[PDB]
């Protein structure tokens, strides 16, 4: 998969995954408000081992 | 839990997590400045333990 | 002199709108409950030979003509005038679309004590308004019973 | 004889007999099947044990 | 198609007409009968309004019974996603069996007391280390109130027949259950329930189609899978014989 | 008054097709619940 480019703005996260695979160069940024409840997800799906390289 | 419009959503769970950003910190980058009654702004807990007094 | 005053009062046949004609003689249809002839109609708008009115009145759907006598039928919105009929129908339908009591109430007129006590078999989907039950747009019973689980077994699963 | 593809786009509106021709294929196969002799019988064959 | 797929139909018909209200029954059962539906397509079918369809809608999203889709052709879409919907059923029964076994296996343990005054229950043991000098009754700690016992010894037998009956009801969904565990199940998609479009109307505001989008990679939940006859005949030839001749 | 205003509605659509019941009312000066029952019995 690709990542966006996390936008800090306000009291929110906003992204924008240009990810370069159209048929031509996508230019195309996903302007997407990433949800509580996503990051929130995603960061119970990171290892334990990743958390101590992370200093947790 | 109700009739949910998709338009009134976003902006109560952002007063949501603006009113508990606020009572955590008031001290934040000038966007808000959520005061109360009277115009003496809300002390949050930063302002409770910053310096000169505050707690510590 | 009430009959003296209505004789006064009464419009000629001859009215503005040949529309004005027929709907009266529509209105003369339908409080008759019977088919009626050519001859009723003969009897209340006074002119005897076939006008563009009756001929209109002949391509009117819901204005019936009879072959064999002249007798002229209302035709209502539904031919169902049992519950047995009203389940076929229930059965034969193509999409969800409910039907109101009203155009059921014409044709069968006690189609809504029907439609009660089938919702108290449990064979239908009736619709009832929150300030009485009622009866709106139905469907067909395609499961079982709605009254199924118990009510205290519900709220316990409402509290699940 | 080509393998179908999501890439392909195809025609939406011959596309929308796929599932016709789905069931079509699934009544000819109901016709199709028939009983088989125990002479030459792989079912029974493999049922041997 | 597969009759495992009517039987889960009929177990969701079955399952909200058992537990859900005649609203949720009539919603569930036209987009069954029908697919994927637009909202207008809704309120012109029912003659409702979004009022009424906004509980409705959020308790269907609530058990993730029902995923909503919605496209730009913006134009919203209703879709059963079966496997998560199967694993919810799956998860609610398992745990309200766990909850009433367990309320089964507390029931007929000793029931326990309670000082009225305060309204507070105490346990068995909490009556044993608040006896009094006499080792007779059990006294308050805060009101010094002599200590009532609870009433559920009787409830035991209640809640196990509730129990019983309960799964009474319920048999036919386990038994549905355990056929589509002997079945195997594939994920409804949009475009799955658009391969079986079942139009109710032909006035329809909504394009039931899937568009695809180009150079986007947006990712979100709910959406992964990881004689006299004789002479008219010789005089028919007659005239065929003159009219080849002319030619 | 009701057959004089129904002959009477029936020109006054032939007038106008689009017509509005702010335009039927000034058309009228009759009992507005009176005039709202004829007009949904034959037209909009």
């Amino acid at each position: 998969n690709t990542q966006p480019t996390i936008r800090k703005d306000g009291l929110k996260l906003v992204g924008s995954w240009k990810k370069d695979r159209a048929t031509g160069d996508a230019d195309e940024p996903e302007l997407r408000v990433l949800s509580t409840e996503e990051i929130l997800n995603i960061f119970k799906h990171i290892s334990v081992k990743d958390f101590t390289s992370l200093g947790f | 839990h109700n009739g949910a419009p998709h338009h009134a959503i976003e902006e109560a769970e952002s007063l949501l997590q603006f009113h508990v950003a606020t009572y955590m910190d008031n001290d934040i980058a000038g966007q808000p400045q959520a005061l109360q009654k009277s115009g003496r702004p809300v002390k949050s807990i930063r302002a409770r333990l910053k310096g000169k007094e505050g707690r510590i | 002199i009430a009959a003296a005053a209505l004789q006064a009062n009464q419009t000629d046949i001859s009215k503005s709108h040949d529309s004005s004609k027929l709907l009266w003689a529509t209105e003369y249809i339908q409080k008759k409950g019977k088919p009626v002839l050519v001859n009723e109609l003969l009897d209340y708008l006074s002119m005897k030979k076939d006008d563009k009115v009756i001929e209109l009145l002949k391509k009117l759907d819901r204005i019936e003509f009879d072959p064999k006598k002249g007798t002229f039928k209302y035709l209502s919105t539904y031919d169902v005038h049992s519950p047995s009929e009203l389940l076929k129908l229930l059965r034969s339908q193509v999409t969800f679309k409910g039907i109101s009591c009203k155009d059921l109430k014409d044709g069968w007129p006690q189609c809504d004590e029907t439609i009660n006590q089938l919702e108290e078999d449990s064979k239908i989907l009736v619709l009832r308004t929150k300030k009485d039950k009622t009866p709106r747009y139905v469907w067909y019973n395609s499961g079982g019973n709605l009254k199924c689980i118990d009510e205290e077994f519900v709220k316990m699963w409402e509290n699940v | 004889g080509e393998k179908i593809m999501q890439n392909d786009r195809g025609d939406v509106i011959i596309d929308r007999y796929l599932t016709l021709d789905q069931e079509f294929d699934r009544k000819d196969d109901d016709m199709l099947l028939h009983p088989v002799k125990k002479i030459i019988d792989l079912d029974g064959n493999i049922q041997d044990d | 198609d597969r009759p495992i797929d009517d039987i889960v139909k009929n177990l969701l018909k079955f399952v909200v007409r058992g537990f859900y209200g005649g609203s949720f029954v009539l919603v569930l059962d036209a987009i069954l009968f029908h697919s994927v539906l637009a909202e207008d397509d809704l309120k012109q079918l029912l003659s409702i309004n979004k009022t009424e369809l906004g509980p409705l809608i959020a308790r269907l999203r609530s058990d993730r019974l029902i995923s909503i889709h919605k496209q730009r052709e913006e134009r919203v879409y209703y879709y059963v996603k079966y496997p998560h919907a199967i694993d919810a059923i799956k998860w609610k029964v398992h745990q309200v069996v766990q909850r009433l076994k367990d309320d089964l296996d507390k029931n007929s343990e000793p029931n326990g007391y309670m000082c009225p005054i305060c309204l507070t229950k105490y346990t068995q043991l909490e009556a044993v280390q608040l006896l009094n000098f006499d080792r007779t009754e059990f006294l308050c700690s805060l009101c010094d109130e002599p200590l009532v016992e609870d009433d559920s010894g009787k409830k035991n037998k209640e809640k196990q027949d509730k129990l019983n009956r309960l799964m009474d009801q319920i048999q036919p969904i386990i038994d549905s259950l355990k056929k589509i565990d002997d079945s195997r199940i594939e994920e409804n998609t949009f475009e799955i329930a658009l391969a079986r479009l079942i139009p109710p109307q032909n006035q329809s505001h909504a394009a039931y189609t899937y568009n695809p989008k180009k150079g986007s990679t947006m990712f979100r939940p709910g959406d992964s899978a990881p004689e006299e006859r004789e002479n008219e005949k010789t005089l028919n030839d007659y005239y065929a014989a003159l009219a080849k001749k002319q030619a | 008054p009701k057959k004089e205003i129904l002959d009477y509605l029936f020109k006054l659509f032939d007038e106008y097709d689009y017509w509005s019941l702010k335009g039927l009312k000034e058309r009228t000066r009759q009992p507005e619940a009176h005039l709202k029952e004829c007009l949904d019995k034959v037209a909009t």
